[PDB]
């Protein structure tokens, strides 16, 4: 059952989404989105992306999601619909999991397969480097245009937010 | 707001739209949209009142959702073709989300409920940017991916926009809402001819921008935002009523004014493709636009509405508004029909 | 592009990351470099109306190397047949497959 | 006096020495008296797996020298 | 496609439906908006890593940087909505009907 | 000449931290242009052999390409052993 | 001091990298024979498993081209033990 | 598998201490006892987020120094850091980094 | 054997934290002209054990928390993450030999803010929330300088591998070429762990967030907090005071490396006894107006310095 680690994580990934998509109180909604983020990194790590997976923890979970929780505790004033949506979500997940595990082929918009994610991995690698790392480091040698527009947007984010929040 | 920061924010709105038009990569197209939405919110919040705050919120949620759908189309297109180039999409499901993402950004029906409300809650100058400049970026992408757009989807969004823009405008007294519904109606024409001749999509866009910019400029000169407040203009600036009459008649497509040229050329490019029912239905439904334009002509220029006593104090001061390019825009909005063959410069 | 500023100025703003058979750092190839190259060289210059018909063979191969749909159907068939014969006493896996 | 503070330091010092001493010894015990192989990059992993096939016994740390060559 | 893609692709659908059905809180919907980018982040990274599209390994980071900048702009509006009506309820934002 | 001294001696008294920050950042932007060893950084980076040196089919007219690694022809890393 | 030591470390990296280059030809030759053997081993089992199927060709390519295509994990370890498959798929990612 | 066991052990151990901490004294039987949004705090969080994102673009610098285009690489590296310092200056002069009303 | 390895790392950590409480109370005592614990066991060697038993058989409060599930999640997360930050530390051989270990420690360290934020919610007290917000704003502010300073140091090392820092310092400590960064790294670690002169949480007369906790749950927050004090000082010694590694005598490394890690942990106790406490607005200005301008400037200097001397480290 360790060969299907990626699929097991993806199932937990969806269940978390059904958690905060049903929209419980914001405190619990943010809690469910942290669980999905951690599971999301786990999936990316098992596909060979280590820098990308860790960037999720540092920037997404330890960054944005901290600001989300920080802003919730200060501007949120700490039902049947929630339970109804949550139960509806799990049932659809169960049936999708049930069928892809029975006949190993499901057609919903796209043709999905059920053999196992491991069957599409590359079979040959003998490099003395990390291919993912080389691509990201190319941001400075190849992505000159990307660096300029991204940096300017971040600078404008500082200017814009101060304008919006002044109130006068 | 500091004047220098106002220039910087505006140039970022332009830069976002320019990045979309010069990019051969879907990531830079998406970055262009994000830089555009980030910069335009501060000009909508500039007056610091609850209505502006509500308008900026409804705009953010709509444009944020539209951008997420667009990025989902790009990734699906990457999975099925292994490339990022800005061209025809290689999956029908990617095309639907891409076509629907752009429809939401444009404001086409039935993704239209935010255009009347956002345009109403922001100043006139912000509305002018929203209804003219913000339409360039989505139309640029449609110009490039039209070979793969679902015909029944693009023509269905076009027909609903023409209808909903027409009926919505009849029941309005606020000027900002009237232009918003007018903007929805003209979008349907631009996307109706897109599968057949994209050149006429640009011509109708160029003419619409010129005419719409003229109307907002004349409203801003007298600080008029309601039908009644516009009816005092005859007693303050008589010349400005004659210019409003001419532009309103132009927007309605009445010959021999400029606004008849796109309606004329779009009907031509659709009958060549044996499309007879749609152009007729489109042309007849456009009479709804001509009606509530004519209503403003009755209460502004063709009749003299009641005035107030304090108006006499206004006669002693001039107009200090900028009214930039107003003499040039008004002439281009009315006297360009004899130059119709010039559309070939757009090819 | 709507405006071809890059071609006019001869500046490569964003064309270096459009395709996966372009120049990569340290000459690292993509898994489907050969298939992408073949389709690109088939459809070059003839417009997309013709390429949709006269380069369909290359395109189907490229899409087979991307999503591997046909291969997974074939492996799935073999696994079922082996499983069916396994639960009848009619098959015997060799020592090096166990 | 000040030197009566040392006995607490010795206990705290010893507890921080066990984790380092234990890992070094356990690796050598489990790797036939050698350091545990370090495989950060794919090439190193490929060699280690190859060593597993060459050992006869399915163990990466059993090295075969010239005496295994004819 | 594959088995993992189904759940990632179904996680985007859940968040989209969650974003299109507001309950009361504005903060709740912003989470559904940041769930959408998380699913897109994972789905793109899976495609790029599996195909050895080396130069595209930087794209998911750019997706994360802009999506977080947009999220910051969203929270700022939520704060300014709460400083006016005393809560982040969407039903209060109904002045523009007329 | 006296205006600058008065200005510099005032920030050095009231804002020593900022004065240090700009001096350090200013050196990071200037020295690489004037440094004679910046060219050796590129040569070291180009000399590192991550990939395999695929050999070239011999046609006869290639006197600058060695037939064996230990032949004297081809690029030399002697400058690196002495750096 | 840092400049000197870093410079010595680059000369050491080249020496370590050149050892890999000197060995790649032997490792490439071994890998080619190991990949082909596993493909042939699967070919035999496919023939036995599907000798009586309604219209099945043994070892039929799914590509129109006749060019050599690198096998994926499913084609090599399709019918092997889970432990061997687990090592060849997640072994590197899970090592330490 | 090793990293998975390490995480399982640490959090499993922490849970045990927590539950036996809430129950061990409950093996005892003690008599039942019976019976504003701040704007500046929000701006600190947002300023951290925008700074934190810019750090994400700087983390791959050590690998970026291994390229053969050091002139281009060193130009963009100093551009990102300079832009990050420009954001700090803008907040500093616009009274963003203040705690007085 | 790996499972034995994990326990050989966890239990000694907790024992070290237990006797750090004693050492702290006695070093503080002698700097104050007194003794500290010397009655409970010889030289107070049984004082830590008495304190532990007392807390775990004392009745806990568990007030009417708004959730009652965050109240139990907060100490699990704090202690769970605190032990997890030790697994990649080379002493000299890591339990888990990560390629991006330095980045792993930043990632896990930035998650410790949730236990501060969650415990604020659970307390259900409006005032206790304000204290949690100030603590959270302090932690995120000072991990901006931790990330940039670490990046600057790694430019002289070449990788995020923690064991490569040992090779980098095989001829000389990094404290020599990068002492200005070491100063701002050392102070940034005090602010992260809410240590004097940066302990506003425990700094009564202005506020703490963990005020509603007593007995065992309180000890769990305490244990996690002190394990982070040892861990950050072990990180500092590896980063700036590299110890030479002899593969044949690994114990030699561990003894020298432990002595450095203790001396840096005692420096934390030394600094607590010597200075008064910062004001909240004053430690924020120490970061956004003094450290950050220098950290950004030194980052520019350290990106360019290796290039202009031809001293770029190897990638591997
Ligand atoms: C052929 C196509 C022809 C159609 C052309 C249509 C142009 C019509 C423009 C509207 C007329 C201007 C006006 O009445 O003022 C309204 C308004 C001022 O009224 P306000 O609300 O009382 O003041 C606002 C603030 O309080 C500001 O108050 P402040 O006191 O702080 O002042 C700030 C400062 C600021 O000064 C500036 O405005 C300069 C900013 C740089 C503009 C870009 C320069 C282009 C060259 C670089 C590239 O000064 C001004 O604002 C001057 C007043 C505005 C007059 C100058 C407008 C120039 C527009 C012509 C260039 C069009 C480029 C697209 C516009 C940008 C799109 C987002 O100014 C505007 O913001 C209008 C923006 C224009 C948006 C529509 C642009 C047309 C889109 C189609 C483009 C062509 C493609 C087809
Ligand atoms: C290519 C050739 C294009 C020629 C452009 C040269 C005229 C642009 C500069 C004029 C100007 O200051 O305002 C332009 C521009 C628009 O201001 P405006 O209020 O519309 O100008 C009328 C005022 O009454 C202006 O009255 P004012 O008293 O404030 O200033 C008198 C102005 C008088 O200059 C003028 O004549 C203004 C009217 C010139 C025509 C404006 C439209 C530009 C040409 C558009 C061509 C459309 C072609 C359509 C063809 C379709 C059929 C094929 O004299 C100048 O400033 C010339 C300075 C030379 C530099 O001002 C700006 O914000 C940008 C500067
Ligand atoms: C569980 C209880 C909650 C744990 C919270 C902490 C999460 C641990 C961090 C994830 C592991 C990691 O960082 O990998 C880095 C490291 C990075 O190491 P690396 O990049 O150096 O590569 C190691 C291998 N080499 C070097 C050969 C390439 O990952 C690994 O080393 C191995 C990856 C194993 C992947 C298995 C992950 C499954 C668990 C993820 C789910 C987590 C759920 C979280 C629940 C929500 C709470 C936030
Ligand atoms: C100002 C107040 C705060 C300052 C904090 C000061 C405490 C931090 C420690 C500073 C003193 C340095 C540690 C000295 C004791 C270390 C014992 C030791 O490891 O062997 C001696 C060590 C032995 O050296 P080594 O084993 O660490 O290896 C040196 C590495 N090379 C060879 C590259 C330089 O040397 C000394 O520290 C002598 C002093
Ligand atoms: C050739 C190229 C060379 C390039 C590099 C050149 C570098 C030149 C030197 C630059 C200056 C060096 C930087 C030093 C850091 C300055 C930080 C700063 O902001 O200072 C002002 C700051 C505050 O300055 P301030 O409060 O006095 O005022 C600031 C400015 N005004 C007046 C406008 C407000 O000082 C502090 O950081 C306060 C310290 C808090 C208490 C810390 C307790 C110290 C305990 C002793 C620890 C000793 C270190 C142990 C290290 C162990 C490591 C293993
Ligand atoms: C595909 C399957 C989609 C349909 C699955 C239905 C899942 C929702 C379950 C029903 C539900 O949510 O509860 C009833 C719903 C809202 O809950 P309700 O009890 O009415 O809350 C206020 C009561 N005073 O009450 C309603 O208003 C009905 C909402 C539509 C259902
Ligand atoms: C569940 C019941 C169902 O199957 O509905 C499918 C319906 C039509 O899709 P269709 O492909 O015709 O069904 C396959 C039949 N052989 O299609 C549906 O109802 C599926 C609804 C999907 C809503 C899409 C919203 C936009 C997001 C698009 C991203 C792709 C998501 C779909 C692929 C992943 C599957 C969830
Ligand atoms: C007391 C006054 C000073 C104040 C206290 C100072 C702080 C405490 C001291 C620093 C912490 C050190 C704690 C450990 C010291 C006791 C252990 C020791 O001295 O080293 C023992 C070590 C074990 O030997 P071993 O690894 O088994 O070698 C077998 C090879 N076949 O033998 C070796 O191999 C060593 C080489
Ligand atoms: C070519 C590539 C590099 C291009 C870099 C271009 C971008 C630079 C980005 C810098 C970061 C943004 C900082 C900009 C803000 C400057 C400070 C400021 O805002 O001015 C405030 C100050 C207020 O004045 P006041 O307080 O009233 O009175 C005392 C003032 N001294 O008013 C003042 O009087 C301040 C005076 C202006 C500050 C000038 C700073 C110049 C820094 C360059 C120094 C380089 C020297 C390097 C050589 C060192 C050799 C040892
Ligand atoms: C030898 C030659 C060395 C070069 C000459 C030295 C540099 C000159 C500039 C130094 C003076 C800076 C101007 C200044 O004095 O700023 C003081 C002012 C402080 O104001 P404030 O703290 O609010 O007052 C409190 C009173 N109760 O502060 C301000 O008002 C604005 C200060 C903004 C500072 C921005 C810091 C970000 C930049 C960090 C440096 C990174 C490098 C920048 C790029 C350099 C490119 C070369």
């Amino acid at each position: 059952m360790m060969l299907y680690i990626v699929f097991i994580l993806s199932v937990i990934f969806v269940m978390g989404f059904v958690g905060f998509s049903s929209k419980p109180s914001p405190i619990y909604g943010g809690l469910g989105l942290i669980v999905s983020g951690g599971v999301g990194c786990g999936i990316v790590l098992n596909f060979g992306g280590s820098f990308l997976g860790l960037m999720v923890f540092l920037i997404y979970l330890g960054g944005m999601m901290v600001v989300f929780g920080y802003t919730t505790a200060m501007a949120t004033e700490q039902n049947k619909a929630v339970l109804g949506a949550f139960v509806t979500g799990l049932l659809m997940e169960f049936f999708m999991v049930y069928y892809v595990l029975k006949d190993k082929e499901v057609e919903v918009v796209f043709e999905f397969n059920g053999l196992g994610d491991w069957v599409i991995y590359d079979t040959g690698d003998s490099g003395f480097f990390s291919e993912e790392a080389m691509g990201i480091a190319a941001l400075y040698s190849y992505g000159t245009w990307l660096v300029i527009v991204t940096g300017w947007s971040l600078l404008i984010g500082v200017v814009v937010i101060m304008e919006i929040t002044r109130g006068n | 707001m500091n004047p220098i920061i106002f220039i910087i924010i505006l140039l970022t709105i332009m830069l976002g739209t320019i990045i979309v038009m010069i990019s051969s990569h879907w990531l830079l197209v998406w970055i262009g949209f994000e830089m555009n939405m980030l910069a335009i919110i501060p000009i909508m919040m500039k007056n610091h009142n609850p209505r502006a705050t509500e308008a900026s919120t409804k705009y953010f949620l709509t444009q944020s959702t539209a951008s997420m759908l667009l990025m989902m189309a790009v990734i699906i297109n990457l999975m099925f073709s292994g490339q990022w180039t800005v061209m025809k999409l290689f999956n029908p499901m990617a095309s639907m989300l891409m076509t629907m993402a752009l429809a939401m950004k444009l404001g086409m029906a039935p993704f239209h409920f935010w255009v009347p409300e956002v345009t109403q809650g922001i100043p006139l100058s912000s509305g002018l940017i929203l209804l003219t400049w913000q339409k360039l970026a989505p139309m640029s992408v449609l110009y490039q991916i039209f070979p793969s757009i679902n015909l029944n989807l693009i023509l269905t969004l076009s027909v609903l926009s023409i209808l909903i823009g027409g009926w919505g405008g009849l029941n309005q007294t606020q000027l900002r809402k009237i232009m918003a519904y007018s903007s929805i109606a003209h979008m349907g024409w631009m996307t109706a001819v897109l599968p057949y001749n994209p050149t006429m999509t640009l011509l109708n866009l160029i003419i619409y921008i010129i005419m719409t910019s003229t109307m907002f400029t004349m409203f801003m000169a007298n600080s008029t935002t309601t039908t009644l407040s516009l009816s005092h203009t005859w007693n303050k600036t008589p010349i400005m009523t004659v210019l409003i009459l001419a532009t309103l008649l132009s927007m309605g497509g009445l010959p021999p004014l400029s606004g008849f040229m796109p309606k004329w050329m779009i009907i031509q490019e659709m009958t060549k493709n044996n499309s007879i029912i749609l152009p007729t239905f489109m042309a007849i439904t456009a009479l709804l636009n001509l009606y509530f334009y004519m209503r403003l002509t009755y209460s502004t220029t063709l009749t003299m509405f009641p005035s107030t006593n304090n108006m006499k104090m206004k006669w002693q001061f001039p107009l200090m508004k900028k009214m930039t390019f107003l003499p040039t825009m008004v002439v281009l909005s009315t006297m360009m029909l004899p130059l119709t063959p010039m559309l070939s410069v757009l090819e | 592009p709507f405006f071809d500023v890059q071609k006019r100025l001869g500046v490569d703003l964003d064309r270096w990351m459009t395709i996966q058979s372009a120049e990569q750092p340290h000459k690292i190839p993509s898994r489907c470099h050969a298939f992408e190259k073949e389709w690109i060289e088939c459809a070059h210059g003839i417009g997309s109306i013709r390429a949709e018909k006269e380069c369909k063979i290359e395109f189907e191969d490229f899409r087979e190397c991307l999503l591997r749909q046909k291969t997974m159907k074939r492996l799935h068939a073999i696994r079922r047949q082996r499983e069916k014969l396994i639960k009848e006493g009619k098959y015997t896996p060799p020592p090096h497959h166990s | 006096m000040w030197f009566e503070v040392l006995p607490g330091i010795a206990v705290m010092g010893v507890c921080l020495f066990i984790p380092g001493m234990a890992t070094a010894r356990i690796h050598r015990f489990s790797n036939g008296g050698k350091e545990k192989r370090v495989a950060h990059y794919p090439y190193q992993w490929y060699l280690m797996e190859r060593d597993r096939r060459v050992s006869g016994v399915n163990r990466s740390y059993v090295s075969k020298g010239l005496e295994n060559i004819d | 496609m594959s088995m993992v893609y189904m759940n990632i692709m179904m996680a985007f659908t859940v968040s989209l439906v969650g974003l299109l059905m507001y309950r009361s809180h504005l903060m709740s919907s912003l989470l559904c908006l940041e769930g959408m980018m998380l699913s897109l982040f994972v789905m793109a990274a899976l495609t790029i890593l599996n195909s050895h599209f080396t130069l595209a390994s930087m794209m998911p980071i750019i997706l994360l940087v802009f999506a977080a900048c947009e999220a910051a702009l969203g929270l700022s509006l939520l704060v300014m909505v709460s400083n006016t009506y005393g809560t982040d309820y969407v039903q209060n934002l109904n002045l523009l009907q007329c | 000449a006296e205006r600058v001294a008065a200005f510099l001696k005032n920030v050095w008294a009231k804002e020593p931290v900022l004065v240090a920050s700009f001096a350090i950042a200013g050196l990071a932007v200037i020295l690489p242009t004037l440094s004679p060893y910046t060219k050796y950084s590129l040569m070291i980076n180009r000399a590192t052999p991550y990939n395999y040196p695929v050999p070239l089919r011999d046609d006869g007219n290639m006197p600058d390409v060695p037939s064996h690694p230990q032949d004297p022809q081809g690029p030399s890393l002697e400058w690196l052993k002495r750096l | 001091s840092m400049m000197k030591w870093n410079r010595e470390r680059r000369r050491l990296q080249i020496e370590d990298f050149e050892a890999r280059i000197a060995l790649m030809p032997l490792l490439q030759a071994e890998k080619d024979r190991r990949v082909l053997q596993m493909l042939r081993e699967n070919l035999e089992e496919e023939a036995t498993v599907m000798k009586d199927v309604p219209g099945w060709k043994v070892g039929e390519s799914v590509f129109h081209t006749t060019r050599w295509v690198t096998p994926m994990m499913g084609e090599l370890y399709g019918l092997r033990a889970s432990e061997e498959v687990l090592s060849a798929t997640y072994g590197f990612i899970w090592y330490t | 598998m090793n990293l998975m066991l390490a995480l399982l052990t640490n959090f499993t151990l922490a849970t045990l201490l927590v539950i036996i901490a809430f129950w061990l004294p409950q093996l005892n039987v003690y008599s039942e006892k019976t019976s504003p949004f701040s704007m500046k705090f929000f701006l600190v969080a947002i300023t951290f987020l925008l700074f934190d994102l810019e750090i994400a673009l700087l983390l791959p610098l050590p690998w970026a120094s291994q390229t053969a285009n050091l002139n281009t690489m060193l130009t963009m590296a100093l551009f990102l850091i300079i832009l990050l310092a420009v954001s700090l200056a803008y907040e500093w002069t616009q009274k963003g980094l203040e705690w007085t009303e | 054997m790996f499972m034995i390895n994990i326990l050989m790392l966890i239990i000694p950590i907790l024992l070290a934290v237990a006797f750090l409480t004693l050492v702290e109370r006695k070093v503080l005592g002698y700097m104050q002209l007194r003794k500290g614990p010397n009655v409970v066991g010889p030289y107070g060697l049984l004082q830590p054990i008495a304190d532990a038993i007392k807390l775990f058989i004392k009745e806990p409060l568990r007030p009417a928390t708004s959730s009652a599930s965050m109240f139990i999640l907060a100490p699990i997360m704090a202690l769970g993450l605190a032990l997890t930050m030790w697994i990649p530390l080379p002493m000299p051989y890591p339990l888990i030999n990560m390629n991006l270990g330095v980045l792993f420690m930043l990632a896990m360290s930035s998650l410790a803010v949730y236990s501060i934020l969650w415990s604020g919610w659970a307390s259900n007290s409006k005032y206790a929330l304000i204290g949690a917000l100030r603590a959270v704003a302090q932690t995120i502010s000072y991990e901006v300088t931790l990330a940039i300073i670490l990046l600057s140091v790694l430019l002289m090392s070449g990788s995020f591998t923690l064991s490569t820092l040992i090779t980098t310092q095989e001829q000389m400590w990094l404290i020599l070429p990068a002492w200005p960064l070491a100063m701002m790294w050392f102070i940034s670690t005090l602010a992260e762990t809410n240590r004097a002169p940066f302990d506003l949480t425990e700094g009564e007369s202005e506020l703490g967030f963990n005020v509603e906790y007593a007995a065992g749950p309180f000890a769990l927050f305490f244990m996690a907090e002190y394990a982070n004090i040892i861990m950050m000082n072990i990180f500092t010694a590896i980063l700036f005071l590299g110890t030479s590694h002899n593969p044949h005598m690994p114990e030699l490394y561990t003894i020298n490396f432990t002595i450095k890690s203790l001396l840096l942990t005692m420096s934390f106790l030394w600094i607590r006894a010597s200075y008064p406490r910062f004001r909240y607005d004053q430690l924020m200005h120490l970061l956004w107006k003094n450290f950050l301008p220098l950290t950004l400037a030194l980052c520019m200097w350290h990106v360019s310095l290796p290039i202009l001397t031809s001293g770029i480290p190897p990638q591997t």
